């Protein structure tokens, strides 16, 4: 039944609507999330009867049917906006002010990109993040660094026990797109290419419309919990008046069977 | 030709992968979203899982 | 004959007998006028059969004319 | 096309190696060290 | 059956489920918080081990 076919459709895309709200509001704590929100969109319409002209002077309602056919969801954007800074003191770790995500190598040999600014340094010296995957750029640390500083056009220096004077060790760009909005996103907070958004273009902080780097801060998600509420809420008084729907159309087909 | 029977049929399945929670076991493994782990089955050949 | 009555379709991507749009076409049938329809051939079918069995009586009757 | 989130769990937990206000003690045994180092 | 792919159709095969069991209960043998009782004759592990 047209009925139950279409309430099938409604329901489904009330729990995907909740299932976002549920993961934007899971991972609120986390450094560098940019928040979600999905948006449905209306199938195609049948018309049964062309809607007739009458054009006689009679004020009559248009005598046409159209039958609906359900909602689907069409995609979940995500809103890149600049989240707060929170200061974690320690001095390996780099909050970008703007648009722009790092280059970080898979170990299949591709490259993803990530906002999160949470940077450690291996056995090797190489900086990589937490997880183990580590930057393209491949900035190496020597060992009895003194202290480790990071400037704001992504120089990044360190100072020895002498030579009365700092010692670059490398350089820390960053990579733009044209549509920051298409890209996949996998775990471990990784962004990957596709074909929505243009090619990557590299550049140094500060220069091209890339964003500059604070030292000792990082990002947290721009997630509105006072807005998050208002959609659960609004997503259960949904689901349940689609239940009534249902219920509604299988008693009336029960009636219709009982004789 | 008027009488059309109807017989039931299942296509294969549904790959939409299921939720996932964390019980930080240190040998739980979940897979991507078209991840297969190989066993051996009881006959020897070998057979696909999640 | 078919009917040319259009085809619901609903939208299911998964099924391999989805077109480009993932319109997945199903049978259009009124549950309601198959009730009807059945019910109004079987009273139908019952007043012919008793049409027949009077006009059998009836010749029977008449076959021992005097 | 659409992507749907699963969740977040802990990936790694780092400590800050900074360097920690001394608090004098009058014992001519108790060593604070300034700087890099541990002892073995 | 064989479809060959002539034309995009769908399998027509048909398997019946049977139902679902208990197949194992495990323990998850991860270290526990330790409390304080400040008692002389009580012990606390530390790491893997058994008393007999």
């Amino acid at each position: 039944i047209s009925s139950l076919w279409i309430a099938k459709t409604g329901l489904d895309a009330q729990q995907t609507n909740m299932d976002v709200i549920a993961n934007n509001l899971a991972n609120v704590s986390t450094n560098g999330f940019k928040r979600q929100r999905a948006v449905f969109e209306d199938l195609l319409y049948q018309t049964i009867r062309q809607p007739g002209a009458q054009s006689s002077e009679q004020t009559t309602l248009p005598s046409g049917l159209q039958i609906g056919t359900g909602v689907r969801p069409v995609a979940t954007e995500r809103l890149h906006s600049q989240g707060n800074l929170s200061q974690t003191n320690n001095s390996k770790d780099v909050a970008i002010k703007g648009q722009g995500f790092f280059q970080v190598m898979l170990p299949d040999g591709t490259s993803a990109y990530t906002r999160d600014g949470s940077f450690q340094v291996d056995q090797n010296g190489q900086l990589v993040t937490a997880g183990g995957f580590q930057v393209q750029p491949a900035i190496t640390i020597p060992a009895n660094a003194l202290s480790i500083t990071i400037g704001r056009d992504g120089v990044v220096s360190v100072t020895q026990q002498g030579q009365a004077a700092p010692v670059q060790v490398g350089q820390l760009n960053l990579t733009t797109f044209m549509n920051d909005t298409g890209l996949e996103s996998i775990g471990e907070n990784l962004y990957i290419e596709t074909q929505s958004s243009g090619a990557p273009n590299e550049s140094t902080p500060g220069l091209n419309g890339a964003g500059l780097l604070y030292q000792g801060y990082v990002e947290t998600s721009n997630v509105n919990v006072a807005e998050e509420l208002v959609n659960m809420i609004q997503v259960q008084r949904a689901y349940e008046i689609n239940s009534k729907a249902v219920s509604t159309t299988d008693q009336m087909l029960q009636k219709l069977t009982q004789l | 030709a008027t009488r059309t029977l109807v017989t039931a049929s299942t296509p294969g399945a549904d790959m939409t992968p299921g939720q996932l929670d964390y019980t930080s076991r240190p040998l739980d493994v979940a897979l991507q979203q078209d991840g297969w782990l190989v066993v051996q089955a009881a006959d020897g050949a070998e057979g696909y899982t999640r | 004959i078919e009917s040319q009555a259009p085809e619901k379709l609903v939208y299911e991507p998964g099924n391999p007998l989805a077109d480009a749009n993932g319109y997945v076409k199903m049978p259009n049938v009124d549950v309601v006028g198959e009730m009807v329809n059945t019910m109004s051939a079987s009273r139908s079918y019952q007043a012919n059969i008793e049409v027949l069995n009077t006009v059998k009586s009836m010749m029977l009757k008449t076959l021992t004319l005097g």
